[PDB]
Parts: structure tokens; sequence; C-alpha cells
């Protein structure tokens, strides 16, 4: 069972910062992980998969790192709408898993 | 004083007696199973052997050496200084099994969707996506004769540079390898002479019988090149293959196609399918025209420098037919008492013939041993001086004191009886298939099916009885 | 094979379809020892190579390639039709491979 | 087995050989010779030079001058290297055989395939 | 097959190599270096040498590379058989040049260990200040050589090794001074004023002498390790020159360990209780460095070496070592930060320090042949295994193979790595220490008419019908 366990609060942050979420995991899964932002109102939305190609209509702000069993996402330049929550999420499509691909969270931004 | 540094042919100093002789096997047959090795379900023991169609076939002929020989005729040599050694001048190469072809395949072949006329694109993968899929072979004939080993030449999977750091999922390295074919290996079958142990991780692509195995061609060039000619006197070839399937590969590709060759899909063909393909190979109809055995062949001139001299006695045959290679299917029930027919009623088995002839012709011939020809074969190859009686060299001795008598028991010295094992040859650790010339040799032409097809070649009939 | 930042080529492109073209360096024989002949005179004459034969060597089995494109203007079949055509709309373009002559 | 565990690539392997037999010719270059070899290339003629009394001319300076230290004066690849190569647009497979030249054609495996065609054989040592 | 018995004495070469009439020239182009006269300068985070050391007090030892006699070409009526006998090179006319005005080269570093003066005084003061020593700069001494050899000179030091086990009392305690002989590099100084010792395995205060001999070691040739060897290699014409002279006469520190004796002096009073110095360095000068005497630019010729072998060079090699201090100019170089104010400054112009130093060799070689019939061949393997082991008189083993695959692209992922990675010797062995390379692979030429030193050589021995009688006077 490759396990992602992204315990970690986001840390206050202003206008114009730069945040280090990391998300590691267990077994190899190689470069195949996404990440999403969820806005606490509507369905979730995608950024990056892959860990370095982004997805249409989203701007090259965003940054994508990371091989092997650790991972990153910065970015910076906060805006007012980067309210939201943060999940990294694996493609093992392992069958004897329970991922749930969770953890993650963004503090509203002063 | 004087020697020589440049390559001499052997009709420089060997002679050629008239004395003949005539050789030959009796039959030679193997039988077991075409794909893969059948052990119990424990131990490493083979039930029944593996033999098909696509492996090698080395044949290493012992031969007895001639110095042995009593000859009654005690006049046209010395053995003073002189030593004596075999030179064949016939060779054939029999076999007996009807014609025909023979397929094979994978359970679980690796392909994706087939590309030479698609519909609609494609969907997507999933996973485990293989699938059952079997194809006959490229067609090959060849047949070597030597007096060392075949050499033959395959790619493979050597060390990275320790400059850039490597990580899992890389693209393996690549070099040639050369090395010595023994009796067992595959052919190639189309799919290029590359291992595909250590380079095809999942296993599933090529069909089962050269899985996981190395296939190997013989290296032409590089056995032509090689000093002394001992690799070859001679060599035969007939090779066809054409393709006839065009499968589309299923895997992650690598490196991914650069965005300036294609402009950029969107849609339903945003993205792209697997690039790479591979064929399907298949041979063409065999005939009874284009064959290469069944037929005599009379050397006139070797290419090398060595015209047919077999040092050691030995000489080494090898053969490759693929157009013998009909799989038999044969069934056995457990009941027959039933009235209908049930298909969990009978077990299915698959076994492979195999068939082959040797027959030779050997000519005796001499050689005078001066001290400026006796460095020379010291040179070229220095066990055969050793496994002449020749090599000389004197260790006077200090005739060592024996022990106690009483030895077993009480002995002071005790355990002084200590066995040395030297006791070694070279060619020992490849295996291959041999053959026992000791005991068949004959001097009447006219009594054995290829001695008179040698006397018409050159006249001479010697047969007065009236 | 490129790195998409870099010009410098990982991995050449070599296929068995391209052409070969060999450039042979001869040496120039004004400088070589000839054995045994007072053949050459240094003001009145000069050596050239001449050719009299070749032999060229290829080692590898035989064997034949495929090649194709995962995306290729294909609109329909042609050899046996059973009813018209549909139209085409945008992005048509199939996989489909091939062998050269 | 998964799908996703194996990623997949492409190679292709290429052999070659060139061998080759040479034998060289003399030219006696009279007055009518270089005319003709004139016409046809003028670069020929300066393989061999034949064309200048000085092959300096009176206006040539010392004929090399080497600034050797590698890295501190006036730089050593930055002039313009003139005996430029008029092919040198053009890349190709580059091969040097200024060596591997000999002329014992009993060793070789095309040579006594040669000695078979013209006939004869060398002097035998035994 | 029982060789016969070889000669227990050595012999002159003049009985078993050949001379002919065939001759060449081979004379190098020009050979400049330039860069800072005291120190090589590199940057303040690592190694890295921006420019080189240069000064006129090196040693500049040649190499010089033969081409291979064995496929050379010839003019007519120049045959032998590769079976029976080989060729070999021989000089016989040999010069070194230089264009150069003519210089002095002082030195001096600014952390001088000087104490006083002891010429002339009138009371003298024990001092002793913590670090009192002060700049004091000096001249050096003129010397001049040229050795030709097959092989490389070997100059001297005295150094520092391990004494015996049986006393030790201090870390101030005294080496025990042992004489040591090496191989010349190129680089390594000499002076023949201090002399040689190398200064920094043996003093540790590094200030006793100028810093262009502080960080490295000043050796001094023997002539008598290269003269009493059996074969007469490693120098066969020698030409030794040099001059000098005192000048001033100094103080050290004064830690004297090594302490005076009681019974030498008489003891006064007051301040005439104690010790002055005892421990003196004189300063050495090069005067008068006139321009008749120079051993230079004069082209001498060999008829007899000193040793048992003339001029044959063994192995397509010959080595060349000059050393030179009558050129040793110093360029004062200077650039200005800012040109614009009409007033000079302190710090507005930068000054540096450069030398330079410019080379010509020119070569007359001779071909030599040399028959072998079983008997020099026994001589030839016992004088150096690697003069045999440069022809090959055994035939081939039995893979031979076709020599190295020689893959097209070097540097890629697809291939493994390649290229001499375990690096089987065949190579000099002398790579570990280096030289300056003259390459000389198509330098020579059969006529020499038209060469500058080649009508000196013909000039000096017969010209009759040599040169030939192009188009005529009538």
């Amino acid at each position: 069972d490759p396990m992602l366990t992204q315990t970690a609060a986001s840390v206050e942050v202003a206008v114009g910062g730069t945040v280090t979420i990391k998300c590691q995991a267990s077994q190899s899964i190689g470069g195949y992980l996404s990440w999403y932002q969820q806005k606490p109102g509507q369905r979730p939305k995608l950024l990056i998969y892959r860990a370095s190609t982004l997805a249409s209509g989203v701007p090259s702000r965003f940054k994508g790192s990371g091989s092997g069993t650790e991972y990153t996402l910065t970015f910076s330049g906060v805006e007012c709408a980067d309210a939201a929550a943060y999940y990294c999420q694996q493609g093992y499509t392992s069958s004897d898993i329970n991922n749930a691909f969770g953890g993650g969270t963004e503090v509203v931004v002063k | 004083p004087v020697p020589v540094s440049k390559v001499v042919s052997t009709d420089e100093y060997v002679a050629r007696t008239n004395i003949y002789y005539h050789a030959g096997t009796s039959r030679l047959l193997a039988v077991g199973h075409p794909y893969f090795p059948i052990k119990k379900p424990n131990n490493n023991k083979i039930l029944v052997p593996k033999v098909s169609g696509l492996q090698y076939r080395v044949f290493r002929i012992h031969l007895p050496d001639p110095n042995k020989f009593g000859f009654p005729d005690t006049s046209f040599y010395n053995p003073d200084t002189q030593r004596l050694v075999w030179a064949c001048v016939g060779v054939e190469v029999g076999r007996g099994q009807p014609l025909g072809v023979g397929i094979s395949g994978h359970p679980l072949l690796n392909k994706l969707d087939d590309t030479e006329n698609a519909s609609a694109y494609a969907a997507n993968a999933g996973v485990d996506n293989r699938e059952c899929i079997s194809m006959d072979y490229k067609q090959t004939q060849l047949c070597l004769i030597g007096c060392k080993p075949p050499i033959g030449e395959h790619w493979g999977k050597g060390s990275p540079c320790t400059n850039v750091a490597v990580n899992p999922g890389d693209c393996p390295p690549l070099e040639l390898i050369n090395t010595v074919i023994q009796d067992g290996d595959m052919v190639d079958t189309g799919f290029g002479a590359m291992d595909f142990t250590t380079l095809q991780a999942n296993k599933s692509e090529v069909p089962l019988d050269i899985c996981t195995s190395i296939c190997k061609y013989p290296d032409y060039i590089k056995m032509v090149s090689e000093p002394y000619g001992d690799s070859l006197f001679f060599y035969l070839r007939r090779e066809q293959m054409f393709v006839r399937h065009l499968f589309n590969r299923a895997g992650a590709v690598g490196e991914n196609v650069p965005d300036d060759l294609y402009i950029k899909g969107s849609g339903s063909t945003a993205n792209l399918a697997s690039s790479n393909y591979f064929p399907t190979p298949s041979g063409s109809m065999v005939t009874s025209d284009a064959q290469i055995f069944n037929k005599p062949y009379w050397l006139q001139r070797a290419q090398g420098h060595n015209n047919g001299i077999c040092w050691g006695n030995q000489l080494f045959v090898t053969v490759v037919d693929t157009t013998r290679s009909t799989n038999m299917s044969l069934c056995a029930a457990i009941s027959t008492s039933e009235t209908t027919y049930k298909n969990t009623n009978f077990k299915e088995y698959l076994r492979h013939g195999e068939e082959y002839d040797l027959q030779f012709i050997f000519q005796l011939c001499k050689i005078t041993l001066t001290a400026d020809v006796m460095t020379y074969i010291h040179s070229m190859n220095s066990t055969i001086l050793e496994d002449w009686n020749f090599g000389l060299q004197p260790p006077p001795g200090g005739t060592l004191e024996d022990t106690y008598r009483f030895v077993t028991s009480q002995a002071i010295a005790c355990q002084k009886h200590t066995p040395p094992a030297p006791k070694e040859d070279p060619l020992k650790k490849y295996t291959f298939w041999e053959v026992n010339l000791k005991e068949k040799f004959s001097a009447d032409l006219d009594q054995f099916p290829l001695g008179r097809k040698f006397l018409l070649q050159a006249g001479l009939k010697a047969k007065p009885k009236f």
C-alpha cells in the first residue's frame, strides 16, 4: 500500500509569499501524481498532473517538481481567490489499498 | 634464428599422401517439447528435454589420432621426426524428416490494437490488456564447418556511465558482445539478435520459445578476419522473411514526440496513442528446390589459411534448419467408454521430432618437423605439442624418501596421502552435442553410400574381381 | 532525442532508411617508403592512388522495419465501400503504420 | 501485471565494414599535361606545389607563429582558419585511413581473394 | 636453439649502426611564452591558473617527437628488407636560438628575514622585534647550459630524510640533510647563489630567499651521474657557462641553536656580554653580462660524443634543455581606471608585471639503418626492453579480431561508457612528469638548400655537385 500522509497544516501567508507543500509517499510511484484545489463551496479543480505538466486555463505561476518518493508544489504571488483546500494524489491504481489521497489545507490570505 | 612474422597457408608445411578413409555416424534423433522444458514441480530434473526447430545444433567430432595406427607399411613415414594429422575432404549433412513449418506464440502477448486499417481513434488502455497471438517465424538455413567452435554476436546491456545519475525507469544501455555458440542457443526469429532476459522486463514481448534466452546471429566478418582461418573452412546460407501484420505497442512511451513534429490535436484527438510499433514476421513457402542438405560438399580450397586441417583431432559442425519444424500434436483419453464427446475427457500434448546424418571423408597428412617449423606450431597453438609427445623438458628429481610402514595407525607423518586434482581440459565449461567417431573408420570406400559418390568426382575405379 | 531546454542532442537519430556517405582519407604517397625501385623522380613526376577493388560488408541479421504516424490524414477506405461516406468534421486523423519500398 | 509499470523504448543497430585495394600510379608532368590538369581543376595543382617558385612568395612572414601558454594573450582559435575544406558546409561520416595501409596481401581477408582472380602466390617460407 | 654468448662489456655505436648520405632538416616555427615572473596567479576561492609562471630562471626542457622511419618516404637508391633490418634517426647538428633584448631579472619579496648589516657599524643594538623583517631586493647569478640526450636529464638537491631513532629531545632540532637526485621537470628553477635546498620541506618560516623560489625546489644538474652510467645516454654535448660576484653582507633573525663555544672569545662587561649574530647570508649579483660570450645562435655540430653512443635517437625521441637568465627583462606595465582627471593621482593607474621569452630550434638529422642477425638482437633487448618492443618481431596472437569496434557517436545514452577507461600502459612511463611537447611529425624536408641552417651545414662540409646547376649562365 502506497500511502501519502500530508500531515501539514498550512502557515499564514501574505500577498506575494511562497508556500512549500510537501507530499511524501511510502512506496515508489514513479512520476504519476496529481494535485487539486478545492474551494469550499463548489466542485474540486485540478492544476497539475505528472508533477510537471500543467492543465489548460491555469496560469504558469504555479510550479511543479519532485521525483521518486517525495514531491512538492510551490507558487508565488498569492491572490484573494487562493483560499481553498489542496490535495496530493497518486495514480498507482492498485487493488488492496485504501488511499483516499488525503491531507492539505490553506488559510485565508491576509 | 630466422622466426617469421607472417601467416603461412598449410600447403607449405603439410604433405598429402594417397591414403583415404571413410567415416560416418549411424543417425541422430531427438524427441521432446518444442516450447519450453518440462520439469517436475519440485526439483530441477527435467522430465522431457526441449528440442525445437529454431535452436542451434553444434556437433563435435571426436577423432582417433592417426599416429596410433599400426600401418603394415612402415616406409611412407618415419616416426622419428614426423607427426600425422587428419584432413577433411568430404562433408555430408543428411536429414530425413518430411518438410513443413511450425508456429509458436504466447498465451499473453502484449499488443494494443492493429494499426493497418483503423476505423476510428483508439480507446484508452486500462490495466491488463494482454492478448493471445501466434505467428510463424523467418526461414533460415546454415551450415558451418570448423576446427574451433562458432563465434556469434548479440546485443545486450552493459554498464551505464557513472557521471550522470540514473533512476528506475531509464532506457537500458547497449553494446555488442561476442560469445561462443552452444547447443540450445536460439536462432534469431526476425526480432533481431538481442537478449530478452535482461532487456524485456515485462517478459511478454516475443513468443515464449525465445522469451528467456539469448538469440545469437553468427558473426561472419569477425570469423573470416581471424588469423589462421581455424574458425571456418566454408559456410552456406539461405534466408527469407516478410512482414504480415502490423500491431501497436501497449505500454508507457519513454520519451514523448517533440511538439515540432505534428500540429497539436484536440477534441478526442487531444492525446496520442503509443507511437512505437512492432511487426509480425512471416516465412514464405518452403520447397524442395531451395534446399541445402542431402548433397555432398567437396572442398578444393578453404577461404582461410588453414586448408582443412584438423588440429587436436576434432572438428565442429553446426547446422540450423527450420524447414522441417512441424510439431506433432497427440492426445490421449482417460476413458473411451463414453457415448458423447466431452472436451474434459482428453488431455493435450505437443511433441517434436528431429533427425540427422553425418558422413565424412578424411585424408591422411604428415608433417616433417624441423626446429624452424617447431617454433611456428609452438606459436599458433601451444597445446598441440603437449597433445603430441614431443614437448620435452626433464625434471631430474631428488628421490624423496618414503614414510613409516605402519602408515594407517600411529604413523608420525600422518595424512601424507593427499590427492592433486588438476586433470582438466579447456572447452569443457560449455556443453553441446558430442558424437563418438573413434570406432567408425574404414578404408574400403565402395561399401558406403558416400564412397561411391567420391570416386565419381575423381575417377579411379578400383574393383577387379571378375 | 533532445531535452526541451537545450539544443544538444541526447540520443542521435539513426535509422535503416537514410543514406550513408563515407569519406575515405587516403594518405599522400609522397611520404611513403616503397621497397625496391629507383622509379620516382621529384622533378618531373608525382604519385597518386588508383582504386582496383572494393568490398563493403554488412553484419546484422536480416529483418524488415516498420513505421507509421499517430496522426495521419485518412478519411475512409476505397478498396471496397458498401454505403456512401460520412461527412468529415474536425480532427479526422487516425494512426496508420506501413512499410517502405 | 500493471500497464503503468513499464516504460517502452526503441533502438536500432548498425554495422559496416570497408575494405579496399589500391595501386599507385605516376604522372610525368611535361608542359602539355599541366595545361590539361589546370583546365580540369586548379586546386589539384596546389596539393603538389609546382606553380610558385617561392612557395611563400615575397610577402610571407615567419611561416608559422605559436603563442603557447593556452590562455592569457591574444587568442589562438579566434583567427579564422585559411585552409578551408570546400565541402565543409556538408556534414557526413568521417573515416580516417592514413595508417591502416600495408603491403602483405596474404593476410587480409580480401587480399587472397585478389590473388585468386589475378592468380599467382607469394614466395614460400619453407 | 642455444644462442651464442653475449659480450660482457658494452660497446660504442660505431660497430652496429650504419651511416648513409641521406640528410634531413627539421626546424620548429617559433615558440612564445607570456605570464607573470613571480607566482602563478589564481582565484581566491580555489585552484585555477589564469597566467602561468614564466620567469627567466626555469629549465625549459623540450621533447622532440620524431617521425617513425619504418614507414617514411625517401628518394631513390635507399632500400632495405623490413624482415631483416630496421631504421633509426641520428642527429648531427643542433641550434638553440632566441630573439630578445638583453635583461637583468631582479627580485625580492616584502617579508625578507634581515636584522642588520655586518659591513660597518658604530654600536650594535639587540633588538629582536617580533617579526621585524623588512623588504630587501637583490640580483641573481647568470648561468647557461645546453644538454642533448635520448632520455631526460638528471639534477639534484639537498633535502631532508628520516634520522635514526636514537635521540629525540626537541621539535627545534636539526635534520640529517642527505643528498638525493631526481628527474628534471619544466618549471624547476636554478640558482647557483643560495644553492640547491628545497625551501619548503626544509625551511618553515619561508622567508629566507625571494619569493620566486619559495614554494618550489631549486635544482642543479649533476655532470657526474650523467657521465658515469655505462651507456653514454642522457647527454652527449654539454656547454657550461656562468658568472658570479658577492655584493652585501647581512644577518638572519638570530634564534641560534648551535651555540658558540665558550673558549673562542673573551668576555667583556656592560653591553658587551651578549652575541650579535652568527648567521650571515650574502647576496648574489650577476655582473657585466656582455653579449660577446653568449653561447647561443651558433650552429655547432657533432663528430664525437663524450659517452659510448653517438646521437643515435632510440625510440624516435630527443630532449633539449636550455637555461638562460641573460634575457631577463621585466615589463613594468600599468593601466588607468579613469582618464578624464587632468591631475595624476595615487590610485587611478594600477600596475602589473609580465615576462616573455622567444625560442627557435633547428636540427639536422641523418639516416641510420641497423642490420640484425641474432647477435645484436640479444644486445638491443638487454639495452632497453622498449627499443625492441617498439618493433614487432613476434607473430600474431590466436585471437586478433577486428581491432576496436569504434562506435560513431561517442557521447550518448545508447552506448555504454567507452574510450580508454582502463588505461593499460603502452603510453610513456614519464606521463606523470610534465615536459614541453614539440610535435615534428611532418616538419621534415628532403632538400635543405632553402633553409636558414641548411646552407650553414652545407657550406661546412663538401658541397660539390650536391646543390645542382639549375638554369645556367650561358
